[PDB]
Parts: C-alpha cells; sequence; structure tokens
C-alpha cells in the first residue's frame, strides 16, 4: 500500500530551527519490511535525507531513533509496528541528545559517561594463571545480560534522570556496563570501583522508572543491573 | 597551502577487529598513532562475527597447531602460503589468551547435560577442523572481540577519528605511500593525515552482490584506494559464498549450527551433506558445502516458498536449551528476518556471499608489495595492510570457518609488533608537494562540482546485479566476457554520476557516493581476474575447467592497477616453509 | 550563541512526542505527590495548631473543616500522601527483593498500587466527612 | 559531598530516606487507626489522645523524620530542575527553614497541650 510518513528535519546552514518533513513512499504491499528499508527508499527519493545504519541486523547499534513515540533500531522495527490507518509515521532523533543533522544525533555525552566508569577489565596480576583465566560456567554465566550491550543507546535516551543530568548520573548503558566488571570472577578493583559510584548522582539518580528496560533492542535490563549496584555498595558502605 | 594537517608516526584507517589489535599494539611501542574510521569503532562489521576464533588451545581435547595448517591449507587448496598460515596457526594460542587477559567474554568448560572439563575458552566443532578447536563466547564472538578491543584502546588512550571517511592515499614523488586524505562526516572538512606508516583495515566489500552477509559499510574503500594509487590486489576473485545465509535476507547464521549438531537437508530428506562428502559429512569445507545445496536447486529438487529456493538447516533436533545457552544470537536472527523458530523448525537457508579473500597481498608484518619490471615482490614505502582488506596469502582460495578472526588479531598485532623496524628499513620519506596532496582530492571534487549528471542508486544497482549473476559461485567465459565489458559500460557511466546533497554537517550521500567508485574499482578488479583464471578451485568454479590446473593455475592472480588508465594480470605463488607440505587431493 | 560565537545545536524535547509507559507516570506522580505533601504538612500543622490551642480554637477548626471547598483540599492532600505512601512502598519493595525488576513484574506492581491508592482515597474522602 | 544535600554521600541519602519512611508510616497509621476509630470528634477526646506522652513523642519523631526525608527529597527534585545557582540556593534555604519551623512548632504545640 502508500504509505505516509513524518520526519524530523535539520540543517545548520539552511534551517535554523526544526522541522517535521511529510513523505509518502508508495510500497508493494507484499510482505513487510523494516524500517530502515522504508527510509533508503525514501533517501533515493529524497538525498538530503541523512541517518546511521549499518549491520542491518540489529547487532551494531548505529540506527536508533524514536519511532511513533518509543525509542528502537529502524534496522527491525517492522513497518507493521508503525502502521496506523489515516496517521503519519512519526520518525524523530533520540530524545535529549543534540542534534547534528535530521536523525543524526551527537552521542558524545553516551560514550563520555561509559569511558567514566572505566569499560574495561582491571587485574592487580597478582596470581598470573598458567595460560587462561580461572572462570567457571557458574561465574561466566553471571555475564548474561551484561555483555551484549551496543551501545545504541536507546535507553539513556529514553530516561529523565539522564536528561536532567547528562554528565552527572552514569545512565542506563553506564551502569550495566559498570556492573559487567563489578561482577566479573576476573576483575580485581571491585571494591575501588564501588568506591567510586557511592556520590549522589552516578548511580543514585536511578527512580526505578523501567523506560530503559522498555525499549531495550537486545532486551537486557538495566534497571535489575543498578538494583544490585545499589545492594553492593550498601554492603560496602553501611 | 589551505589543507590542514595532522602528523603522526602512523596512520590506522579502519576501526574493524584487526585495526584496533594493530592500533593497539602500535601504541605500546611508544609510537603515536592516528586511528580512523567511517562509524563508530564498534559498528564496524566485525561486531557481526558469530561462529568463534579457532585456535588450537587444547581445552576441548588435546591438540596441535599442525593439525590446523593441514586442516587449513588443504581447505585453502594450497593456494595459501604455509610461511603465513604457519606464523598464524603457531602464534595462534598465545595471541588468544591476550584477548582473555583483556577481559574477553569466552564460554567456559565444565558441566554439561553429557560434558565436563575445567575453565578453559570453549571450542565448538566446525568447519574444517578435524574437532572442536573453535574458541566461543555464544554466538556473539565477534561482539565480544570488538567491544573488548575498543574497551582497550579506552584504556591505552588511543587517538580515535570517529566518523572521519579516507578518501585516497597521497604518493611520494619517489612512489612512496605517505599518509592520506579524509573527510569529516560530522563537519564535512578535508584533512591530509600524513604519516610515516599508512595500515589500510577497511574491512570486505560484499556489497557489489545483491545478497551478502556484510553491511552497508562494506564497500571495499580499502580496494578502490590501493588501486587509484597504484597498488595491486591478489587473487581478487577469490569470494567465499557462505553455505548458510538466509534465503531473502542476505543476514548470516552460524557454522556452529552443522558443529553442534546441526543437519543440512534437502526436501526429499536426505541428508545430501552425507551424499556429497561421503565421510567428512557437514563438517565439509566452505566452497563445497555450498556448491551442495546450490547444485539441488539448479536440478529443481531445492525446497521453495515466500523466502525462496532455500535448503533446510534443521536444528530443533537439538535441545532448546543447548540452543539458548550456545546459539542465542540464531535463534532471534532466524524469527526477526526468517519468521521461523529454529527450536521447532530448520531455517530457510542459501549460501550467500560472504568473506572476500582477495585483497592487497603483503608479508607477515603486514607490508604492501607490488611487483618490479621483472615482476619481482617490491615493498611499499608507507604502506601495510592487515585483517580482509590484505591477502597476506593466509585463507587462499577458501578461508576456513573461524580463521578470519584469528586472522584479524595474530596479523593485526604483527604489524603493530614489526612497524618500528619496517619503518627504520624503508628509511626516510620526503614531504609530498600540494600536487600530491591535490591529486587524492580528485574524487571529491569531481562529485561536488558536477550535479546534472546521473543517478547513482542505478548505476549502483546495475554493478551489483551484474556480479550477482556473471559472477556467482558457478561461472564460466563467456559470461565474464558480457559482465567485464557491461562494467566498462559502468564505469564511464559513473564518471558523469552526481551528487545531489552539497551540504556539510554529514552528509550521507556524499560518502556513500565516495564509496560507490570504490565499488566499482573493486567489483572491476573481481571480474579481469575471475575471467582470467583457468580453473575450478576453492571458491571458484568454471565448468569449462572442471579441474584444478596444478602446473598453470597454482599461482596467486595479480591484479595489475595504473590507477584510472588501462589494466593487467599477472602471478605469484608461496611452497616453502618449517615443517614441509604438500598438495595434494581435497576430498571433504 | 554567546558574544560573537554561533550555533546551539537543537535537542528532540517534546514531551506530547514521547510515549511513556505506565511505570513512567506511576514515578512522575510520586515525585508530585512528594511537593504536594511537603506543603501539606505545613496546613495540618497549622490546623493542628488550632485545634488544641483551646476550645473556641477546636471549634474554629472544625467549622474551617466545615467548609465543602476546605474538604476538597483537605483530600487531595490525603490522597496525595496515601499515592506517596504506596508507590513509595512499591518501590523499597524493588529496591530490596520483594518484588521483580522486570519490565512485566513492573507495571503489574504500578496498577496494583493505583487501585489500593484509589480505594484509599476513596476512604479519605468518606472521613473528610 | 554535595553541601546542600544532607548525606554525606549517596549510599547515605537512600537509608537516611528509606528510614524515615518506615518510621513514618508507622506513624500515619497510628494517626490514621485513631481517626478510624474516633467517628464523632469531641474537644475532650482530640486532647485526650495528644495528652498522651506516647502520641507527643511519636508525632515529634515524625516531624522530626519529615526534616530528613523531605530535605533529601526537596533536594533531589531541585537538583533535577532549577539549573541556575542563586536560585536553587535561596529555595533549599527557604525549604530547610519551613522544615525546621515545622518542627519547633511541633514543639510549641506538643508542650502547649
Ligand atoms: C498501608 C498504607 C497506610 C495508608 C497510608 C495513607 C494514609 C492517607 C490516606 C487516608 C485514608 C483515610 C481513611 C479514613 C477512613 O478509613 O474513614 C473511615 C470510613 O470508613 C468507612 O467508610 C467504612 C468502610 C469500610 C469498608 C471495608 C472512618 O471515617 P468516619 O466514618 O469517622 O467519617 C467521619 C465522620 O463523618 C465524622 O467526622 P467528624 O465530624 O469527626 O470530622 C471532624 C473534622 C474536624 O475536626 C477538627 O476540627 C479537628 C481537625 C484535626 C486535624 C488534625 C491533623 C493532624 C495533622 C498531624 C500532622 C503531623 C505531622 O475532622 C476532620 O474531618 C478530621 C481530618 C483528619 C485528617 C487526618 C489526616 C492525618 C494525616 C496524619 C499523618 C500526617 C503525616 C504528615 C507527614
Ligand atoms: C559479515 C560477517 C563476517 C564474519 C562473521 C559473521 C558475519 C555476519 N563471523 C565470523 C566468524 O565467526 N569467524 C571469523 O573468523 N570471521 C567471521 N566473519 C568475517 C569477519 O567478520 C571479518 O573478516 C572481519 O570482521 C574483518 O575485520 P576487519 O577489521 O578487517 O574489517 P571490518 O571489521 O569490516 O572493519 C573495517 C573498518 O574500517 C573502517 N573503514 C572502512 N573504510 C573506511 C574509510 N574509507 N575511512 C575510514 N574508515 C574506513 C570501518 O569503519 C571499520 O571500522
Ligand atoms: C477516578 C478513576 C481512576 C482510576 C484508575 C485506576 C487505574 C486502572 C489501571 O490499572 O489502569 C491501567 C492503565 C494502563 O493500562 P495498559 O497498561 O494500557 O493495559 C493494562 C491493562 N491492565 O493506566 C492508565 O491508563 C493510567 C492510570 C493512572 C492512574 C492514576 C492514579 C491516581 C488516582 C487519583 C484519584
Ligand atoms: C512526610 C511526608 C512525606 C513527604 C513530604 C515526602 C516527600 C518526598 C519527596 C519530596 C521525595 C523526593 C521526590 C523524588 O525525587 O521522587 C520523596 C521520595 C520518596 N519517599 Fe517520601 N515523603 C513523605 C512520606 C513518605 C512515606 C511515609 C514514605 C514511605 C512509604 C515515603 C517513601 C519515599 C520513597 C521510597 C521515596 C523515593 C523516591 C525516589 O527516590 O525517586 N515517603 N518523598
Ligand atoms: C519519573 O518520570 C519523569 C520525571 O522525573 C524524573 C520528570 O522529571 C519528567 C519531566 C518533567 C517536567 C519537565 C515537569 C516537572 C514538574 C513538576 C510539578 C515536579 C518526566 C516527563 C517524567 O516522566
Ligand atoms: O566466517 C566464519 O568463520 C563462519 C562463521 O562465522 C559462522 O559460521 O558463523
Ligand atoms: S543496554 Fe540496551 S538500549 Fe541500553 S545502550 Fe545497551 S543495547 Fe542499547
Ligand atoms: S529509566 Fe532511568 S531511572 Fe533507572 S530504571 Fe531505567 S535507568
Ligand atoms: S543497522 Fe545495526 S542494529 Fe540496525
Ligand atoms: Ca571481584
Ligand atoms: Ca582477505
Amino acid at each position: 500500500m502508500r504509505l505516509e510518513f513524518s520526519i524530523y528535519r535539520y540543517n545548520p546552514d539552511v534551517d535554523d530551527a526544526p522541522r517535521m518533513q511529510d513523505y509518502t513512499l508508495e510500497a508493494d504491499e507484499g510482505r513487510d519490511m523494516m524500517l530502515l528499508d522504508a527510509l533508503i527508499q525514501l533517501k533515493e527519493k529524497d538525498p538530503s535525507l541523512s541517518f546511521r545504519r549499518s549491520c542491518r541486523e540489529g547487532v551494531c547499534g548505529s540506527d536508533g531513533l524514536n519511532m511513533n513515540g518509543k525509542n528502537g533500531l529502524a534496522c527491525i522495527t517492522p513497518i507493521s509496528a508503525l502502521n496506523q490507518p489515516g496517521k503519519k509515521i512519526v520518525i524523530r532523533p533520540l530524545p535529549g541528545l543534540p542534534v547534528i543533522r535530521d536523525l543524526v544525533v551527537d552521542m558524545g555525552q553516551f560514550y563520555a559517561q561509559y569511558e567514566k566508569i572505566k569499560p574495561y577489565l582491571l587485574n592487580n596480576g597478582q596470581n598470573p594463571p598458567a595460560r587462561e583465566h580461572l572462570q567457571m560456567p557458574e561465574q561466566r554465566e553471571k555475564l548474561d545480560g551484561l555483555y551484549e550491550c551496543i551501545l545504541c543507546a536507546c535507553c539513556s535516551t529514553s530516561c529523565p534522570s539522564f536528561w536532567w543530568n547528562p554528565d552527572k548520573f552514569i545512565g542506563p548503558a553506564g551502569l550495566l556496563a559498570a556492573y559487567r566488571f563489578l561482577i566479573d570472577s576476573r576483575d580485581t578493583e571491585t571494591d575501588s570501583r564501588l568506591d567510586g559510584l557511592s556520590d549522589a548522582f552516578s548511580v543514585f539518580r536511578c527512580h526505578s522508572i523501567m523506560n530503559c528496560v522498555s525499549v531495550c533492542p537486545k532486551g537486557l535490563n538495566p534497571t535489575r543491573a543498578i538494583g544490585h549496584i545499589k545492594s553492593m555498595l550498601l554492603q560496602r558502605n553501611a | 597551502m589551505k589543507l590542514p594537517v595532522r602528523e603522526f608516526d602512523a596512520v590506522v584507517i579502519g576501526a574493524g577487529g584487526a585495526g584496533m589489535r594493530a592500533a593497539l599494539q602500535i601504541s605500546q611501542s611508544g609510537q603515536t598513532c592516528a586511528l580512523l574510521s567511517k562509524v563508530f569503532p564498534t559498528r564496524s562489521h566485525t561486531v557481526s562475527a558469530q561462529g568463534g576464533i579457532t585456535v588450537a588451545l587444547g581445552n576441548t581435547h588435546e591438540d596441535n597447531w599442525e593439525w590446523h595448517m593441514y586442516d587449513t591449507v588443504k581447505g585453502s587448496d594450497y593456494i595459501g602460503d604455509q610461511d603465513a598460515i604457519e606464523y598464524m596457526c603457531k602464534t595462534g594460542p598465545e595471541a588468544i589468551l591476550e584477548l582473555e587477559h583483556m577481559g574477553l567474554p569466552f564460554s567456559r568448560l565444565d558441566d554439561g547435560r553429557i560434558y565436563q572439563r575445567p575453565f578453559g575458552g570453549q571450542s565448538k566443532n566446525f568447519g574444517g577442523e578435524q574437532a572442536a578447536r573453535t574458541a566461543a563466547a555464544a554466538d556473539r564472538t565477534g561482539h565480544a572481540l570488538l567491544h573488548t578491543l575498543y574497551q582497550q584502546n579506552l584504556k591505552n588512550h588511543t587517538t580515535i577519528f570517529s566518523e572521519w571517511y579516507a578518501l585516497d592515499l597521497v604518493k611520494n614523488q619517489d612512489g612512496a605511500v605517505v599518509g592520506c586524505t579524509a573527510l569529516c562526516i560530522e563537519t564535512g572538512e578535508v584533512v591530509y593525515f600524513k604519516a610515516r606508516a599508512t595500515v589500510l583495515a577497511t574491512g570486505g566489500a560484499g556489497r557489489i552482490y545483491q545478497s551478502t552477509t556484510n553491511a552497508h559499510i562494506n564497500t571495499g574503500d580499502g580496494v578502490g584506494m590501493a588501486i587509484r594509487a597504484g597498488v595491486p590486489v591478489q587473487d581478487m576473485e577469490m569470494w567465499q559464498f557462505h553455505p548458510t545465509g538466509i534465503a531473502g535476507a542476505g543476514v548470516l547464521v552460524t557454522e556452529g549450527c552443522r558443529g553442534e549438531g546441526g543437519y543440512l537437508l534437502n526436501k526429499h530428506g536426505e541428508r545430501f551433506m552425507e551424499r556429497y562428502a561421503p565421510n567428512a559429512k557437514d563438517l565439509a569445507g566452505r566452497d563445497v558445502v555450498a556448491r551442495s545445496i546450490m547444485i539441488e536447486i539448479r536440478e529443481g529438487r531445492g525446497c521453495d516458498g515466500p523466502w525462496g529456493p532455500h535448503a533446510k538447516l534443521k536444528l530443533d533436533h537439538l535441545g532448546k536449551e543447548v540452543l539458548e545457552s550456545r546459539l542465542p544470537g540464531i535463534l532471534e536472527l532466524s524469527r526477526t528476518f526468517a519468521h521461523v523458530d529454529p527450536v521447532k523448525e530448520p531455517i530457510p537457508v542459501i549460501p550467500t556471499c560472504h568473506y572476500m579473500m582477495g585483497g592487497i597481498p603483503t608479508k607477515v608484518t603486514g607490508q604492501a608489495l607490488t611487483v618490479n619490471e621483472k615482476g619481482e615482490d617490491v615493498v611499499v614505502p608507507g604502506l601495510f595492510a592487515v585483517g580482509e582488506i590484505a591477502c597476506v596469502s593466509v585463507h587462499g582460495a577458501n578461508r576456513l570457518g573461524g580463521n578470519s578472526l584469528l586472522d584479524l588479531v595474530v596479523f593485526g598485532r604483527a604489524a603493530g609488533l614489526h612497524l618500528q623496524e619496517s619503518i627504520a628499513e624503508q628509511g626516510a620519506l620526503r614531504d609530498a608537494s600540494e600536487s600530491d596532496v591535490e591529486a587524492s582530492l580528485d574524487r571529491l571534487n569531481r562529485w561536488n562540482n558536477n550535479r546534472n549528471g546521473e543517478d547513482p542508486v542505478a548505476i549502483r544497482k546495475a554493478l551489483q546485479e551484474c556480479m550477482q549473476h556473471n559472477f556467482s559461485v558457478f561461472r564460466e567465459g563467456d559470461a565474464m566476457a558480457k559482465g567485464l565489458e557491461q562494467l566498462k559500460v559502468i564505469r564511464e557511466r559513473l564518471k558523469n554520476a552526481r551528487l545531489d546533497d552539497t551540504s556539510s554537517e554529514f552528509n550521507t550521500q556524499r560518502v556513500e557516493c565516495l564509496e560507490l567508485d570504490n565499488l566499482m574499482e573493486t567489483a572491476y578488479a573481481t571480474a579481469v581476474s575471475a575471467n582470467f583464471r583457468t580453473e575450478s578451485r576453492g571458491a571458484h568454479s568454471r565448468f569449462d575447467f572442471p579441474d584444478r590446473d596444478d602446473e598453470n593455475w597454482l599461482c596467486h592472480s595479480l591484479y595489475l592497477p595504473e590507477s584510472e588508465s588501462m589494466t593487467r594480470r599477472s602471478v605469484n605463488m608461496e611452497p616453502k616453509l618449517r615443517p614441509a607440505f604438500p598438495p595434494k587431493i581435497r576430498t571433504y | 550563541m554567546i558574544r560573537n560565537v554561533k550555533k546551539q545545536r537543537p535537542v528532540n524535547l517534546d514531551l506530547q512526542t514521547i510515549r511513556f509507559p505506565i511505570t513512567a507516570i506511576a514515578s512522575i506522580l510520586h515525585r508530585v505527590s512528594g511537593v504536594i505533601t511537603f506543603v501539606a504538612v505545613g496546613i495540618l500543622l497549622w490546623l493542628l495548631g488550632t485545634s488544641l490551642s483551646s476550645p473556641e480554637g477546636f471549634e474554629q477548626a472544625s467549622a474551617i473543616m466545615g467548609s465543602f471547598f476546605v474538604k476538597f483540599i483537605m483530600w487531595g492532600i490525603l490522597t496525595a500522601l496515601a499515592y506517596h505512601v504506596v508507590v513509595g512502598i512499591r518501590h523499597m519493595m524493588m529496591d530490596f527483593g520483594y518484588l521483580e525488576e522486570t519490565f512485566e513484574a513492573g507495571k503489574r506492581s504500578a496498577k496494583i498500587s493505583f487501585v489500593i491508592t484509589v480505594v484509599l482515597s476513596l476512604l479519605a474522602g468518606v472521613l473528610v466527612w | 559531598s554535595n553541601a546542600s544535600a544532607l548525606g554525606r554521600n549517596g549510599v547515605h541519602d537512600f537509608i537516611l530516606v528509606r528510614a524515615t519512611a518506615i518510621v513514618l508510616t508507622l506513624y500515619i497509621i497510628y494517626m490514621v487507626g485513631f481517626f478510624a476509630t474516633s467517628g464523632e470528634l469531641t474537644y475532650e477526646v482530640w486532647i485526650g489522645f495528644f495528652a498522651s506522652a506516647f502520641t507527643k513523642v511519636f508525632t515529634l519523631l515524625a516531624l522530626f523524620s519529615i526534616l530528613i526525608h523531605a530535605w533529601i527529597g526537596m533536594w533531589q527534585v531541585l537538583t533535577d530542575y532549577v539549573k541556575p545557582l542563586a536560585l536553587r540556593l535561596m529555595l533549599q534555604l527557604v525549604i530547610v527553614v519551613a522544615l525546621v519551623v515545622y518542627v519547633i512548632y511541633g514543639f510549641v504545640v506538643v508542650w502547649g497541650v
């Protein structure tokens, strides 16, 4: 059938303020396609339209967009889930983050918070293994749901706490990654890591709103991860 | 002099698996280095890798690197260098455990339904190996490996230039590579990155087909830059089509499936892979298993449906648990794209474009080579290549499953560990006149002034289509002939192609266009090569020449560029090593 | 644009443009319920003040409570207060472990909460009367 | 350690909010239980309820827990919406005074009965 789209547009050198532009992409009513597919087509009709994309299979994190009020990956959001007769398909950039052009936002502040929490293994080196480190399946199991983050920022983008404190409150993705190392048998700086998150903003700005769980493409649960970090803190500072 | 400059003792163009492993190593050596990327490093095609890393660790069972050599040499068809493969397989373990010490989320061993063993990296059974030597971390080993490595460049504070587009290399009056030019996608400014060493790691470019497992980013920018600069490409017709791509989707599904015990069946309920490779079964090599299913489609005996002529990849029989603990990433791509839960029904798989074994010829240290007037190997001053963009001559004519990743790390690190030494050797390299620099800006200026030209979408589409038909799994002289001409038609066409967006703030089009040229030079080289070779080896299958030419075609076809001037084709080879090795019969 | 330096990038922050889960509504109301209550104590203290000062005082308070407009306000306070306690407890329960941190488990918690709130609100209204 | 925040650090604020929340919940039930067992409230019954050492001590324990609790809470809210420093400090000041007065007035009312 036909498809009426509503897309966010903005170009620093032409526009001086954002606008929503109308689009119609008459597609074959044969099968369902992802929203990226639409966009690609539309881009053929209109070149100026820019946005990010790559793996195309929901594994790179490039196409994070807010579709009809909800954040997701354009590469795996079926047009079925977004089509309602008479109404337009509103596609906008991720909330909160600055807009570089069209649907492309500056992810700067996002990666920053990621770095603050030290996204890498810390092993004092005391007790070197012969070959690889000792990691029993039961210990390695603890990392599930914590190492699959693809840094799409759908979660953080959906968190009001993160809107008010982009640079003070770490945010969903970063705490999920902090936890990945906090419970990693191979990491030896856990207590040191916990002292670095005891301030008032780093973690405690989380009010358990659960919008982050709501939107995760990978089905990850930052709220639950943040709940365990809070516990660790209580054990170490009380 | 109006163009900005950024001096580094090195420039690593590409943030893939290999590009970061090198940028890391080069930095450990106290060498100033800039790392560039078209996308944020974690989005490179490597994140998509599944299967795992095949390396002889001996966890799953006792093993030696030599068995890794035999499994791999016969895997390439004695078209892959013994010297290089040796080095890789041998240096394999140490290099991988290194990654675990960096915190890589490997799967672990101990208790399972009917299995049991210590904390080693879990090694899964894979195609081309007598037993299980594939270290895997769930279905997402690439994602684990790519993220770890990024986390590492975070710790070691590597200078990263995210979302910068490298255009063309910049040559020295003496014909040396001295850095390159690149575009800041964000602002749109252009800059010349001058360096005493310019490392290319721009991945493959399977985008020159209509159905590939690769991403929209794999456009062979690397290949394009090499040719437009003067550098050849080895075995640029050797393309491995993955056996289990997804019918109608082109999205990949791990060979690990067969590894964990997956069936590759036909509608008549027989396991045709058992009949084709009577004793090796589904473990059969890459090149071989592809033609098996693809054939069943030629005879009108291939399964069909909404998705299209496919082959059933039965896995349901395995426990839903095992599938969720070992292949979580698979169980979703199938439902998401194939609308079929593998826990209960097989998967509509088909051989689709995958790894590109061809690419810039290099020594083990990663240096780029070109031929001499006589036809002798001559290193290229200031240029190195690692990853898929490089044909170090390791996979030869058939890349063994899980060896690419092992390639990335080993040779990515190899280039790093040797960089200072190589520079010493080439010596000092002289500056570049604005003329040299200006030259590289040509491709850009062209596109930016030409606006009434032709629409690149068609050119792009055509290009992929032709390659798809005339250079598929099976091909023949007459075919290449037509395509090879069609291409010239299109390559001229592409010269008047236009650029609609002339903006600065993130111009996706301008970027995509620039990538088109690379698609063009890439596909071209692929053809002139494909046609040339007179034998049916590894991924190369000609109905006209069904047997491999041991005497004539046991060599590396060297595509001879001259930039945009007229082309040529030559040869190369490598039988000597340490433990020794003879060609033979290839029965999988 | 500071002085002699331009262009500040826009941001997508139109709330009517964003779709919020019921869990997101639950917690922002808990926040709004707290500020209402913060002010509420002052009003109750005032009343408590009058109420005990002396008989004539108790009378004057008994009559102010008489106004139905005041009855309506005394009603919003108790409702806001009740809401805040219920969601607050839902909150403390997830923190410790008497409630799943899963999304579904969260939406169900939020719903049961509003339900108990409305009921208490009703009780509150019977009392005000 | 943020000067406006009561807590020396985050974990502190977490606890103090939870601890006061529990105490205040008991107190509310206590006061609610009383009203739902009164029907027609007589000046004799009202003053009788407060002239009780127990009701006096609980009522002042709640007021004190409100100070600590609303302090931290109002502080969190302000940290999110009032970004201009000068303005926010004025508010925190108005709020902490108001809270302190609530407790002092509490004392006055209580010993006066
Ligand atoms: C588990 C979680 C716990 C929940 C926590 C949430 C708490 C908030 C929710 C509030 C719920 C209230 C529920 C009340 C209730 O249940 O009402 C009951 C109704 O029950 C039914 O309908 C039966 C149905 C059964 C179905 C199964 C009893 O109601 P009655 O029948 O007595 O009706 C009044 C009557 O008409 C006869 O009425 P009257 O003529 O006697 O009225 C007289 C009127 C005027 O008297 C005065 O002038 C004195 C006023 C004194 C005010 C004192 C305020 C104290 C402030 C202390 C602050 C300390 C910091 O009286 C008023 O109408 C009385 C108003 C009472 C307001 C009470 C609120 C107390 C809040 C205390 C805690 C504050 C905390 C601040 C932080
Ligand atoms: C597609 C694919 C491949 C794959 C796999 C699954 C899929 C779906 N599973 C594998 C497996 O289990 N085992 C294995 O050994 N290999 C597997 N592969 C293949 C493998 O992914 C690739 O060989 C490997 O990823 C290649 O890595 P490399 O680092 O060489 O390349 P890349 O990851 O594609 O990244 C290239 C980088 O270069 C940047 N780039 C490219 N062009 C430019 C320009 N012009 N300017 C600046 N940067 C450029 C990219 O942005 C990227 O970072
Ligand atoms: C004295 C009456 C009360 C007042 C004035 C009050 C006020 C506040 C304020 C202003 C906040 C912070 C707003 C926010 O950041 O969401 C808050 C949070 C909270 N309150 Fe209360 N409160 C009161 C009673 C209670 C009671 C009786 C409980 C126990 C059920 C409670 C439990 C909580 C909890 C758990 C939070 C945390 C919310 C978060 O961190 O987002 N409160 N309160
Ligand atoms: C838990 O969810 C939420 C918040 O809390 C952290 C918010 O802050 C906001 C934003 C609120 C604004 C701009 C108005 C605030 C108003 C008052 C009366 C306090 C929203 C949408 C929200 O969903
Ligand atoms: O490329 C390979 O090594 C094979 C692979 O990833 C897979 O089968 O999933
Ligand atoms: S946790 Fe989920 S939503 Fe959040 S950044 Fe990672 S993949 Fe994206
Ligand atoms: S939405 Fe934000 S407030 Fe916590 S529960 Fe998720 S990180
Ligand atoms: S393009 Fe990578 S997840 Fe959508
Ligand atoms: Ca630890
Ligand atoms: Ca290669």
